[PDB]
RNA sequence: GGUGAAAUGCGCAGAUACCGGGAGGAACGCCGAUGGCGAAGGCAGCCACCUGGUCCACCCGUGACGCUGAGGCGCGAAAGCGUGGGGAGCAAACCGGAUUAGAUACCCGGGUAGUCCACGCCCUAAACGAUGCGCGCUAGGUCUCUGGGUCUCCUGGGGGCCGAAGCUAACGCGUUAAGCGCGCCGCCUGGGGAGUACGGCCGCAAGGCUGAAACUCAAAGGAAUUGACGGGGGCCCGCACAAGCGGUGGA
């Protein structure tokens, strides 16, 4: 069912324009660089057009990585 | 030649063939197969059996070279692509860690007609 | 089939030494039912035997029959534009039938004058390793492995 | 490497795979959604700047100033031309290999135009909701984006699906009307000939716009129904195939 946890729920308050955040802002990513889709993240229709170009930021600063390569975990 | 204790594999998978390069540390080939070196002529090659048996005579060249350990590597997806990752597993060596890291484009290159 | 698998046949068990197997054989040397011929067939096979090899007939045919029973086959196929031989394992039964098939097919191929002689050594040869028995029996599990090349297309 | 299978092709001047550095062009993965915006063609990597439209709130201002528009003016994907840059990858024409009876194709390995930037042309389209543009009226239900409020819910603007009334040839429309009425626009008037000819008009050109007739046929059409059929799928059965025995075809 995808039926884990969104990560909206396992959070107190953030921003969502705090570029470097990056404590909060790698459980928006996968085991990929990739943003995480809307149904695992759980944010609006407002929210996840906001933490998109976010990440987009928070890329270029280094920060937060481009994309992985994959654990076989 | 020389000896090298950990080493890493690298796996490639296509569709008309798969290739097993390994290497040391850096990223050194020290052997390299794949499946036409094993005698596979044509569409022989792409077989799953084909991918078993390059990740044994590149895997065996490499414990000419005296090989400990080794880290996976693997490019694509492709028949047999796994077959090899386990063929590894059974040749008898340390299967350290497994990774993928496919060539992804971010939409640079229209590809060919044939999508 | 279509409807259900069949249940299969259930023999009478052998009238003189009591295996089922034994039953299966003798229909299997017997042709256009003439069975009291067979049964003969049978029942002087077990007189060379029990005085060639001086054991119990009846053990050497239990494994002469172990030793031609293949375990791999070629359950052959297709995909949609060409059509591979394909490995594949065997059921209980399938061995059974094929053992004493082959047992029999070699019997009339060898050279012998005799009917119940060439059932004779065929059982004897078959329960050794070698005669034509059990070469056909590693025969199918040699075109089990020599046409490994293909066990991804299995069923 | 490539395919259904293969060869042209690239590699013992060292290819592929493999690590590190470098240049150059083209697009922008995940977020990307049945989602947004725009008049339309059309627009998504990130930043700033110069701007257009638009909705919500308080109802404060002038005080009918409003609608639509023939012609004129401007915008208009893609290919196409023109001068000059640029050329990674893709890739008409073209060069080969394979398939086939033949293959100027489907499949494979290269290849110029061109796609990319500019500046001027070209000004067509299944330019499509195939529904020109404003206003007033007529059950609602859920969904979804976006505003405001005494935010259990109320109320504005959007995009979707199902349905009242009613329309409709039927399909389907259905408060995003194809429902009920007012204004104005452009457009149709039987199929072929034909988007041709004649003439004017526009462009460098390729061509476009406007746009007929003679003659010939009783049709050309639209939805919809029962079947038949599919190299369409879904679900069953026959010794239909397979698993087994024995023959013909030969004498
Ligand atoms: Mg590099
Ligand atoms: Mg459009
Ligand atoms: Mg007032
Ligand atoms: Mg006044
Ligand atoms: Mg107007
Ligand atoms: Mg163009
Ligand atoms: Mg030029
Ligand atoms: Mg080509
Ligand atoms: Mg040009
Ligand atoms: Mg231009
Ligand atoms: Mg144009
Ligand atoms: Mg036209
Ligand atoms: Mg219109
Ligand atoms: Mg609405
Ligand atoms: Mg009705
Ligand atoms: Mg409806
Ligand atoms: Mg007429
Ligand atoms: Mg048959």
């Amino acid at each position: 069912p995808s039926r884990k946890a969104k990560v909206k729920a396992t959070l107190g308050e953030f921003d969502l324009r705090d570029y470097r955040n990056v404590e909060v802002l790698k459980r928006f990513l996968s085991e990929t660089g990739k943003i995480l889709p809307r149904r695992r993240t759980g944010l609006s229709a407002k929210e996840q057009r906001i933490l998109a170009k976010t990440i987009k930021r928070a890329r270029i600063l280094g920060l937060l990585p481009f994309t992985e390569k994959l654990v076989r975990k | 030649k020389r000896q090298v204790a950990s080493g890493r594999a690298y796996i490639h998978a296509s569709y008309n063939n798969t290739i097993v390069t390994i290497t040391d540390p850096d990223g050194n080939p020290i052997t390299w197969s794949s499946g036409g070196v094993i005698g596979y002529k044509g569409s022989r090659k792409g077989t799953p059996y084909a991918a078993q048996l390059a990740a044994l005579d590149a895997a065996k060249k490499a414990m000419a070279y005296g090989m400990q350990s080794v880290d996976v590597i693997v490019r694509g997806t492709g028949a047999g692509r796994e077959q090899a990752i386990r063929a590894l597993q059974a040749s008898g060596l340390q299967v350290k860690s497994i990774v993928d890291d496919t060539p992804v484009p971010h939409n640079g290159c229209r590809p060919k007609k044939k999508f | 089939a279509r409807r259900r698998r069949a249940e299969v046949r259930q023999l009478q068990p052998d009238l003189v030494y009591g295996d089922v197997l034994v039953t299966a054989f003798i229909n299997k040397i017997m042709r256009d039912g003439k069975k009291n011929l067979a049964a003969r067939i049978f029942y002087d096979a077990c007189k060379i035997i029990q005085e060639k090899t001086g054991q119990e007939p009846l053990k050497v045919f239990k494994q002469a029959v172990e030793n031609v029973k293949p375990r791999m086959e070629v359950r052959s196929r297709r995909v949609g534009g060409a059509n591979y031989q394909v490995p594949m394992e065997v059921s209980p039964r399938r061995q059974q039938s094929l053992a004493l098939r082959w047992l029999v097919q070699a019997a009339n191929q060898r050279p012998e004058r005799r009917a119940a002689v060439r059932i004779a050594h065929e059982l004897m040869d078959a329960a050794e390793g070698k005669g034509g028995a059990v070469k056909k029996k590693e025969d199918v599990e040699r075109m089990a492995e020599a046409n490994r090349a293909y066990a991804h297309y299995r069923w």
